[PDB]
């Protein structure tokens, strides 16, 4: 017998048995006009406030439906969340149940995880050329939690603009032509370049971010 | 079953010795060398010709002639290889891989080899996805004798049709069939602007930049003067503009129309994908140079994505590419000058991510005057809001999204 | 009947019609065939055209007939020879030299010669055909194809040494001392286990003694395919040719050939698996003859490989390493030297197609002459070859003048910057597939030895690549001292160069120097630098959009140009002829006129300095071998001291400041 396990951070999705009374309960639940209210308060009881998050990371856990036309195109049905703010203000945290909670999360910090480390690359093995599966491509149909998303160097987040919005990723690398399958959902979290928010310079100083990653 | 196209994954040890149709992308395909079938050696002592089979990857020679005189008489007649006399094939040993549509959530695709034989040779070439149908036979293992428990199989795929899903555009013959279906198209009127607004349909507002996608699809014509110029003939778009704007999309949109072109992204990637260096071939033990991404785009459109983001060494090359229409090299182990006949597509974001007005635009370009010499149209794609095309645009993806169709309920667009 | 079995070769067919086609050979059919009617020249074209070539390989005593495929075509009776030829090229071959041996003794014969027939009669006869049919490249040869008289083209990237061959060998039984000969047949000598007489009978009696042998020689040649189509996608190819006997190291590395030969397929050996092949069989293709001079190119140096010519005639060869020069063509180029406006024309006959770039295409002309190839005999030397770079804005045509050197010289290595490294220039190490163990190849700079190597996109590359540069660039060679190998390499290679000002268009407010960008070492040592500039100009941009368009016009366009232009094969003639046979000398008042002119130029923008001397040296005689003269004169330097003038805009430079003044720097 084999059993793949589940353990955080890793490939192996958690699925979980749903018996009768479970879906009866749960058709029951949906029938509340406060639901999403009661649901929200449900993913972080520990941390207090931040609700409108709350809010925004259960519905990143739903997601969206990814629609796949005729000619070929592919329409994201992945919602990315960036949280930016003063330090201590439970965003890591956040990041933490994210990972806890989800059925395929795969968390990562900010350098720790390279370029080469996202996405994928080329492992030139001697027994040859294999391919090995970065973090996004191993939490296909899933989410990263990246945190500290400022740290991360420049060239690491150039390799992510792909996987953001196309959802795949292209080797086109030492021979090998391949496009892997990333449907990644990501969550990061980094603090501004000041420190603490600041109110007096305009978003666009503190963030520091490249536009088109916002 | 031979009807259903098979995904590499799904070939099992239960299919073994069937006829099957796999259907993926071509990544690697030998040059056609002579695989023996019968050899036949010459024993002039007895005059008789003797012809052993082989089957298999090695053989053995033979020293007395096995022949019915030399092996009953006391003559023992010394018997020699014929290589014409012997019986030869053109053998190809290609690489299937498997799709990303056919590969599951999580894993990475793997390949299935194909013993490409006899006049069915040099209908494979890289880059190509094709559903090939052939016989699913076993081999004896070739790998390290430790591992082996048993009589473990190497299993291959002998072809024996290729259907291209996207026919080249070298093999184009008027037949008239396709003549019918052509002048059908000519006949519909506005074949320019019906054919510009077909591409990615899905896409709205943007109707120029198809039409210059639509002329980089057709391209111009080579000129070679008797004295040995030779011009460009074929178009190079770049695709400037600000984010959010759908640049990425055409480019998938134009892959999916072209026959063969590669979805060059980023940096670091590109890096390896034109250097185009010189490695070992497994089958033949030749050392094969191996093409990279802008060879394996010959004849095609390279696609590439982030233009601006991406290393200057490449853009060095892209250079050269653009308007000799070849690649030197001249690096450890190479003194040749690659063929990469390419038309090039390139995607990318200006200066400071969104365009700044207040600056000019080749400051805000950023493209040294050489390399944007080469570009024949540079669109620009600025985003500038409006209440009216705004909500034509929202109308237009909410009815993509509500119903997976282009809202144009008269409009036609072309398959 | 009678036939080979497995062939449709008759030996007395063959040889009957072979024998017909030598005697009854007349040109006049081939230019009839060739469709050159209007060009026949009846004055030559009626006399016995094999015949009078047989008669001068015996007078001189050559042993090789280099025979023309399309002339056995063109003759009717022997139509069928040329398929026969074509298909089964061993035993055809072997008819021909058989049919060529006893053709030879009738004519030897008739004619009554006095001396002893026997004397000549022992010589093996070969011939060599060539120009069997199109390349057809070569990855499309099918497994049907082995074994047939193919036609390849391409690079020699390497040569492997000199491999002896047994094809016959000696035992000696050692108690006996009895010599032993046995032949070679189909590769195999076979070990007698009795002795040949009947003296002893052993089982282990004989020894090999491998120096008694008979050794014949065998060199493997690597070269890579350069095919006139090529399939999409494919890259460049590279073919193993083996040579034989006089065809020994008459191909060197770097050499654009068009080698012909036969196809042929073997089997190989598994990695120490004794005796075990795999059924995959390995192709090489052999060779018969080698067409190292051709007609669209300049002809090799003669200076470079003078000292092997002396090698190859003790090998006799027979290959023509040099073109022959025609005496009525050494008439025409007398009266083309003869014309007054020789140096415009043979300008503008370099790039026909280029428009307007007169002073350049001319440096360019003045590189492909090169000046004297001085040879001081009390120790060092001076080559006469002259650098050119090319700094200018974009799309000014540079590219398309780099590409037309190319391919005209001989020996020219095209490079892109970044697509270049020091160890690629130069020379390397490698492993071959085949022998599996180190050998030593050749860079860039090597392969462009006796030739020009176009270096385009100079200003992208690296300043660590640059560096080489400078040895070659100088003392034209390179010495280089690196693991495993300690030598000098003589790379006497003119370097071109195309470059674009830094900015990628020029400044006018920053000086010239500042827009070229170059160190001062290295800017110093390019003879000619030429400040291309696209400026605004509403009467030759209308002019050159004129032609360009013209170009257009038609599918196939023959040139669109006011003035008559040399054909390319009599500037080949004309350029070829002037390098090998003059060497012209310095005189009084042209090297006072150089001392003048290199203390006037002494006088912010590049200084001049004894570089400027020596290529004005250079200049000087590379303008008057193009004149056709043994001397040089003090105009020929003033000539030299103009062109330096106006490749980097002196006249509209500014005096003290090095700034270009735009209202001056306009051009025809
Ligand atoms: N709003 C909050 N409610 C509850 N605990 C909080 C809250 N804000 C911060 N904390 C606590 O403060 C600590 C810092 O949270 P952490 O996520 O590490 O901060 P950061 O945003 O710097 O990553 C944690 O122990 C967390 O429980
Ligand atoms: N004109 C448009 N028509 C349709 N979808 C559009 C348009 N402009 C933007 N989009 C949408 O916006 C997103 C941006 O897609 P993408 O091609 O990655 O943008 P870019 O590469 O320009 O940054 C996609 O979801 C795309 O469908
Ligand atoms: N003066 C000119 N004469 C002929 N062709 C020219 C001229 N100027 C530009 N061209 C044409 O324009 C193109 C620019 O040439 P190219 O060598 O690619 O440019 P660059 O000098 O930047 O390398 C070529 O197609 C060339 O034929
Ligand atoms: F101080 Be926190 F981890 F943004
Ligand atoms: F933000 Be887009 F990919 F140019
Ligand atoms: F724009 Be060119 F290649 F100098
Ligand atoms: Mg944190
Ligand atoms: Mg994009
Ligand atoms: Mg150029
Ligand atoms: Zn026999
Ligand atoms: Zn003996």
């Amino acid at each position: 017998t084999v059993y793949p396990l589940h353990a955080r951070s890793t490939g192996v999705a958690a699925r979980q048995m749903l018996t009768d009374f479970d879906i009866r309960n749960i058709n029951k639940l949906s029938k509340k006009k406060d639901i999403f209210d009661i649901l929200s308060q449900s993913l972080a009881p520990s941390i207090y406030g931040h609700d409108h998050i709350k809010k925004a990371i259960l519905l990143m856990l739903m997601g969206g439906v990814e629609k796949n036309l005729e000619n070929g195109s592919h329409l994201r049905g992945d919602i990315n969340i960036l949280m930016v703010g003063d330090p201590s203000t439970a965003k890591s945290q956040l990041l933490r149940f994210v990972l806890n909670t989800a059925s395929l999360a795969i968390a990562t910090t900010g350098r720790g995880s390279s370029g080469v480390g996202l996405t994928a690359a080329v492992t030139t093995d001697r027994e040859e050329r294999r391919l090995e599966a970065g973090a996004m491509v191993l939490a296909d149909r899933g989410v990263v939690c990246i945190d500290e998303f400022d740290k991360m160097t420049d060239v690491d987040r150039v390799a992510i603009h792909e996987v953001m919005e196309q959802q795949t990723v292209t080797i086109a690398k030492a021979g090998i032509h391949t496009t892997l399958n990333a449907r990644c959902s990501v969550i990061a979290a980094a603090n501004p370049v000041f420190g603490q928010y600041d109110v007096n310079r305009d978003p666009h100083q503190n963030i520091a971010l490249p536009d088109s990653l916002l | 079953i031979s009807s259903k196209p098979l995904s590499v994954r799904q070939i099992k040890g239960d299919f073994l010795g069937q006829l099957i149709t796999v259907r993926g992308i071509i990544t690697r395909v030998s040059d056609v060398k002579p695989a023996v079938e019968v050899i036949a050696y010459t024993c002039d002592q007895c005059g008789y010709e003797v012809f052993q089979e082989v089957n298999s990857r090695t053989f053995t020679p033979l020293s007395e002639c096995t022949s019915e005189e030399c092996s009953q008489n006391q003559t023992k007649g010394q018997l020699f290889m014929s290589t014409r006399a012997s019986k030869f094939s053109a053998f190809q040993e290609c690489k299937i891989q498997e799709l990303s549509q056919q590969v599951p959530v999580g894993h990475i695709p793997r390949s299935l080899n194909i013993h490409v034989n006899g006049t069915l040779v040099r209908s494979l070439s890289p880059g190509d996805i094709v559903d090939v149908t052939g016989i699913f036979l076993p081999a004896p293992y070739t790998g390290f004798k430790a591992l082996k428990a048993g009589l473990l199989t190497e299993t291959y795929l002998e072809a024996q049709f290729v259907r291209q899903h996207k026919k080249k555009f070298a093999s184009f013959s008027l037949t008239s069939d396709v003549e019918e279906r052509v002048m059908e198209l000519i006949t519909s009127g506005d074949v320019y602007n019906r054919l510009a607004k077909s591409i990615a349909p899905e896409i709205y507002g943007n109707l120029d930049v198809k039409k210059a996608l639509l002329l980089l699809l057709v391209g111009g014509v080579d000129k070679r003067v008797g004295d040995g110029m030779k011009i460009r003939g074929d178009i190079n778009v770049c695709l400037m503009g600000d984010p959010g704007v759908a640049k990425s999309q055409l480019l998938k949109a134009i892959c999916k129309i072209s026959p063969r072109g590669v979805y060059t992204t980023g940096k670091g990637s590109s890096g390896v994908g034109l250097t185009a260096a010189v490695m070992k071939d497994p089958v033949t033990d030749e050392m094969i140079l191996e093409g990279g991404a802008l060879v394996l785009a010959d004849n095609g459109i390279c696609c590439i994505d982030e233009f601006d983001k991406m290393d200057e060494s490449d853009r060095t090359a892209i250079h050269e590419v653009m308007e000799q229409q070849t690649i030197s090299i001249s690096k450890a182990g190479i003194n040749t000058t690659l063929n990469a006949r390419t038309s090039i597509l390139a995607a990318a974001n200006p200066l400071y991510g969104r365009y700044n007005p207040r600056l000019s635009p080749l400051d805000n370009i950023n493209l040294p005057a050489a390399l944007l010499s080469r570009f024949d149209i540079l669109f620009l794609m600025l985003d500038i809001p409006s209440r009216d095309d705004d909500e034509k645009l929202a109308e237009h993806v909410t009815y993509v999204h509500m119903h997976n169709k282009q809202p144009d309920l008269d409009f036609t667009p072309v398959e | 009947l009678r036939i080979i079995w497995g062939t449709n070769v008759s030996i007395q067919e063959c040889t009957t019609n072979f024998r017909n086609f030598l005697m009854s050979f007349k040109y006049k059919f081939r230019k009839i065939l060739d469709e050159r009617e209007e060009f026949i020249n009846n004055t030559t074209d009626e006399e016995l055209y094999y015949i009078k070539q047989l008669n001068e390989m015996r007078e001189l005593g050559t042993s090789n007939l280099n025979l023309d495929a399309r002339n056995l075509l063109a003759y009717k009776q022997t139509e069928d020879l040329y398929h026969q030829l074509l298909n089964y090229p061993q035993e055809v071959i072997s008819i021909m030299d058989q049919t060529i041996k006893d053709c030879m003794v009738s004519l030897i014969v008739d004619n009554n010669l006095d001396y002893d027939l026997d004397e000549i009669e022992t010589k093996f006869y070969k011939v060599r055909p060539y120009n069997v049919g199109s390349c057809k490249g070569m990855r499309e040869l099918n497994p049907n194809d082995i074994d047939k008289l193919i036609n390849l083209k391409g690079l020699v990237l390497r040569s492997t040494p000199v491999i002896p061959d047994m094809k016959v060998a000696f035992f000696k039984c050692n108690v006996c001392d009895h010599t032993m000969a046995v032949e070679i047949d189909r590769g195999v000598i076979q070990e007698p286990a009795r002795c040949e007489r009947i003296d002893c009978n052993e089982p282990n009696s004989m020894s090999l003694i491998h120096n008694r042998c008979s050794f014949a020689d065998k060199q493997v040649i690597k070269l890579q395919e350069t095919p006139d189509f090529v399939p999409d996608g494919q890259t460049p190819h590279s073919i193993s040719l083996c040579v034989y006997d006089e065809l020994v190291d008459s191909c060197r590395a770097g050499d654009r050939i068009e080698v012909t030969g036969t196809f042929r397929s073997i089997p190989i050996r598994a990695n120490s698996r004794q005796r075990v092949l795999k059924s995959l069989y390995k192709t090489y293709v052999d060779v018969v003859h080698v067409k190292k001079v051709s007609d669209k190119r300049l002809d090799v140096d003669t200076s470079t490989i003078e000292q092997e010519l002396m090698q190859n005639k003790v090998d006799h060869n027979e290959v023509e390493e040099v073109r022959q020069i025609t005496d009525q063509d050494l008439a025409k180029i007398r009266e083309v030297a003869a014309r007054e406006d020789l140096y415009s024309l043979l300008a503008r006959s370099i790039a026909p197609s280029i428009y307007e770039l007169e002073d350049v295409k001319k440096g360019i002309l003045l590189q492909l002459f090169g000046g004297t190839n001085k040879t001081f005999t009390k120790g060092g030397r001076y080559r006469g070859d002259i650098n050119i770079l090319l700094c200018g804005d974009p799309s000014t045509s540079k590219s398309q003048i780099l590409q037309y050197v190319h391919k005209i010289t001989p020996r020219g290595v095209y490079t892109s910057g970044k697509g270049s490294s020091a160890v690629g220039l130069t020379a390397y190490i490698t492993r071959d597939v085949d022998t599996k163990q180190l050998v030593l190849e050749s860079g860039a700079l090597v392969l462009s030895d006796g030739g020009v190597c176009c270096i385009d996109e100079f200003d992208k590359m690296s300043d660590s690549t640059r560096s080489v540069l400078h040895e070659v660039m100088e003392q034209q060679t390179i010495s280089i001292a690196k693991a495993g190998i300690i030598t000098t390499l003589n790379a006497r290679s003119s370097i071109l160069a195309s470059a674009n000002p830094i900015g990628s268009r020029y400044n006018p407010n920053l000086p010239v120097t500042e827009n070229i960008d170059l160190p001062p070492p290295l800017l110093s040592r390019f003879d000619l630098v030429y400040l291309v500039l696209d400026k605004v100009d509403e009467k030759n941009d209308r002019e050159l959009a004129k032609h360009l368009t013209n170009l257009y016009l038609e599918d196939k366009p023959e040139h669109i140009s006011q003035d008559d232009v040399l054909p390319v094969e009599f500037l080949t003639m004309y350029i070829s002829y002037a390098k090998e046979h003059i060497h012209p000398i310095i005189t009084e008042a042209a090297k006072t006129e150089l001392v003048r002119a290199y203390v006037g130029m002494r006088k912010k923008r590049i200084t001049a300095t004894t570089r400027q001397l020596e290529s004005m040296i250079r200049l000087a005689e590379a303008h008057a071998k193009m004149k056709l003269k043994n001397v040089v004169e003090l105009e020929d330097v003033q000539e030299a001291v103009r062109l330096i003038r106006s490749a980097i805009k002196d006249y509209a430079t500014d005096p003290k400041t090095g700034k270009i003044d735009m209202n001056l720097v306009q051009t025809g």
